[PDB]
């Protein structure tokens, strides 16, 4: 829980595409067989994570 | 909400039941009256509802 003991080494972080993933529900209201176009913060698709 | 933006589902404000609620029923009131001169009985017809 203090200054490090050194021993840290650096890992190559790899990197891949999150294919359809971070999707939430923007509103908590019930809307029920429809389509819905939105303007949020949310991932892109295909994008690289860490 | 709904394909009109209308009230259609209702989540029950106490216990965890599904509420339906509908706004207020109404009509068209059309009315099937002869000539003044002629007569003065008028019967009414009401639009697309029983
Ligand atoms: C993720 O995306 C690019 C190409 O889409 C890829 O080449 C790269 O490894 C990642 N981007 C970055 C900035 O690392
Ligand atoms: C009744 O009034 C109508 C409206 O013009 C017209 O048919 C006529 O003036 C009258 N008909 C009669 C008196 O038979």
């Amino acid at each position: 829980q203090c200054v490090n003991l050194t021993t840290r080494t650096q890992l190559p972080p790899a990197y891949t595409n999150s294919f359809t993933r971070g999707v939430y529900y923007p509103d908590k209201v019930f809307r029920s067989s429809v389509l819905h176009s939105t303007q949020d913060l949310f991932l892109p698709f295909f994008s690289n994570v860490t | 909400r709904d394909i009109a933006d209308t009230t259609d589902a209702v989540r029950d404000p106490q216990t965890l039941e599904i509420l339906d609620i509908t706004p207020c029923s109404f009509g068209g009131v059309s009315v099937i009256t002869p000539g003044t001169n002629t007569s003065n009985q008028v019967a009414v017809l009401y639009q697309g509802v029983n």
